[PDB]
């Protein structure tokens, strides 16, 4: 089972796969090749909960069914040099559908 | 003679037609002259056996829109003989479209197409979009492939 | 290995170096790209078209439909032309 | 006004069971080349009705134009003869045929096995029955010289065509 995610924190979204069986850890330090940055210095959370870093990607609520290429979850991203932060900034929004198209 | 055209083997070939598209898929087999002739639609995830003979060729494609669809990952099938009796199986499926391919077909099921020149996009976009999958012009691209 | 791809209003996407070679547009501009008329919500199903095509390209199995919705679709068509994939 | 199709191989008694539908008789050797069509007006199941029963005949052709006129058919009558092996293993043959022409994997046919009056079998009550539940029709066995049957496919023919109209 492959999960697809792209994990967002400020203006930066990663497009990612990582496997169910794959390890909150595991990913942590999927952004530590990618955002430089360290595992035990990064806080991802699912919605507005957070993540055990030893957690499988499966139970956090991450399955094939609702992490597929074609529309990843999300999983935010919190960054600490002493106090952790989260906030993910909204993308832009589409024009008013034209009539034609109605 | 047409190069892509059914062969007169007239001998049965018992095959399986499945429809794993979300398309209404119509299978069309291309006559002994090579002119395709359409056949009973299939709903999305039907399976339903069907009598063909051996050597005969079949593309499959979107009912309404005439879009492009797979057959066992390539784009014709022409069963082989039977073996034991055992049905030779014809998994349909989309193939993976380019993103502009793809959206030429939704906004081709969304807009009318008298209302295409009244969209707010580029004018090559508006000959792209008025030119629907045919399967008269995927037979003439086809055929000249089978260069190999 | 990846690539950076920023869309007009900021956005910062970060997908694999293959993904964007979907692109023929990115593939002749290819370490790090930006695009001024490309907003953040086609870009960012852009991108996620990247990882559908090399997901499911050459898979013998049955492939699932990519959604798109209505409001995104024209300038999604736009970006597809100019992107070239 | 039903429009009833008689089909089946060139023996098993296709222009027997259609003349003692109609003219109530039994040919013993009608022409195996001749087809025509009769109409007969009859009261099947309270409804006066009106049977034309196209009795077919003659040697393949997959023309538009055979199939045009085979198309204007709204019931099909497979019949087989249970003294003729083939006939019956044909029958898969003029099933499929029907499907194509009619549009359908769902077309009103009902099975026949004609010739019950002959002494020998060679395709036996059983397998015919099964074989239609693997389609969907109701079998009828019939006899053209006893004339046993005869009736009843021709009507249950049209009890089925009625259902298609709802
Ligand atoms: C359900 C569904 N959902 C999605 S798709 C689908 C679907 C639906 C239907 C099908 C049916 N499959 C086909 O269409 C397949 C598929 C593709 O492979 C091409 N194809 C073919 O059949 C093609 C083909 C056939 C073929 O014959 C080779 C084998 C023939 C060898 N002959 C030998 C002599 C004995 N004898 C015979 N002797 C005399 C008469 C008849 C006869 N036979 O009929 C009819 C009648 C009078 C009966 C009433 C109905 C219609 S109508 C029409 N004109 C009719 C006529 N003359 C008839 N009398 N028979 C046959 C039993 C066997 N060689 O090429 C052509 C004909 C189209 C397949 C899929
Ligand atoms: N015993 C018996 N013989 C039949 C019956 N029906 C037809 N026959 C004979 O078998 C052949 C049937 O001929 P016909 O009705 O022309 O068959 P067609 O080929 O189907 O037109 C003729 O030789 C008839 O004499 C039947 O029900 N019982
Ligand atoms: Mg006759």
């Amino acid at each position: 089972m492959d999960v697809f995610l792209m994990i967002r924190r400020h203006k930066t979204t990663i497009f990612t796969d990582a496997k169910e069986s794959s390890t909150v850890f595991e990913l942590k330090r999927i952004v530590e090749g990618i955002l430089k940055r360290p595992p035990d210095e990064q806080r991802l959370y699912k919605d507005d909960q957070l993540l055990d870093d030893g957690k499988t990607l499966g139970e956090c609520g991450f399955t094939s069914q609702t992490a597929r290429p074609q529309a990843p979850a999300t999983v935010g991203l919190a960054f600490r040099d002493d106090t952790f932060e989260l906030c993910i900034e909204p993308f832009s929004s589409p024009p008013e559908l034209p009539d034609v198209m109605k | 003679r047409p190069v892509l055209r059914s062969v007169n083997s007239r001998e049965p070939s018992q095959v399986i037609f499945c429809n794993r598209s979300p398309r209404v898929v119509l299978p069309v087999w291309l006559n002994f002259d090579g002119e395709p002739q359409p056949y009973p639609t299939l709903p999305p995830g039907t399976g339903r056996r069907i009598h063909s003979y051996r050597g005969h060729l079949w593309l499959f494609r979107d009912a309404g829109t005439h879009d492009g669809l797979l057959v066992n990952q390539t784009e014709l099938f022409v069963p082989s003989l039977n073996v034991d009796g055992q049905p030779i199986f014809a998994n349909i499926t989309l193939p993976v479209y380019t993103l502009k391919e793809r959206c030429l077909q939704v906004v081709r099921s969304l807009v009318k197409p008298e209302n295409y020149r009244r969209l707010d996009i580029v004018r090559s976009l508006y000959e792209d979009l008025e030119d629907h999958p045919n399967v008269q012009k995927d037979l003439e691209r086809l055929t000249q492939e089978r260069i190999a | 290995m990846y690539v950076k791809l920023i869309s007009s209003d900021g956005h910062e996407f970060i997908v694999k170096r293959e993904h964007a070679l979907t692109s023929g547009t990115i593939k002749a501009m290819l370490n790090e790209v930006n695009f001024r008329e490309i907003p953040s919500h086609v870009l960012s199903k852009v991108c996620m078209y990247f990882t559908y095509k090399v997901r499911y390209t050459n898979s013998s199995t049955e492939i699932p439909e990519f959604p798109i919705a209505p409001e995104i679709a024209l300038e999604l068509l736009m970006a597809a032309n100019f992107l070239d994939c | 006004e039903y429009k009833l199709v008689v089909v089946g191989a060139v023996g098993v008694g296709k222009s027997a069971l259609t003349i003692q539908l109609i003219q109530n008789h039994f040919v013993d050797e009608y022409d195996p080349t001749i087809e025509d069509s009769y109409r007969k007006q009859v009261v099947i199941d309270g409804e006066t009705c009106l049977l034309d029963i196209l009795d077919t005949a003659g040697q393949e052709e997959y023309s538009a134009m055979r199939d045009q006129y085979m198309r204007t058919g709204e019931g099909f009558l497979c019949v087989f003869a249970i003294n003729n092996t083939k006939s019956f293993e044909d029958i898969h043959h003029y099933r499929e045929q029907i499907k194509r022409v009619k549009d359908s994997e769902d077309v009103p046919m009902v099975l026949v096995g004609n010739k019950s009056d002959l002494p020998s079998r060679t395709v036996d009550t059983k397998q015919a029955q099964d074989l239609a539940r693997s389609y969907g029709i109701p079998f009828i066995e019939t006899s053209a010289k006893t004339r046993q049957g005869v009736d009843d496919a021709f009507y249950t023919l049209v009890r089925e065509i009625r259902k298609h109209k709802e």
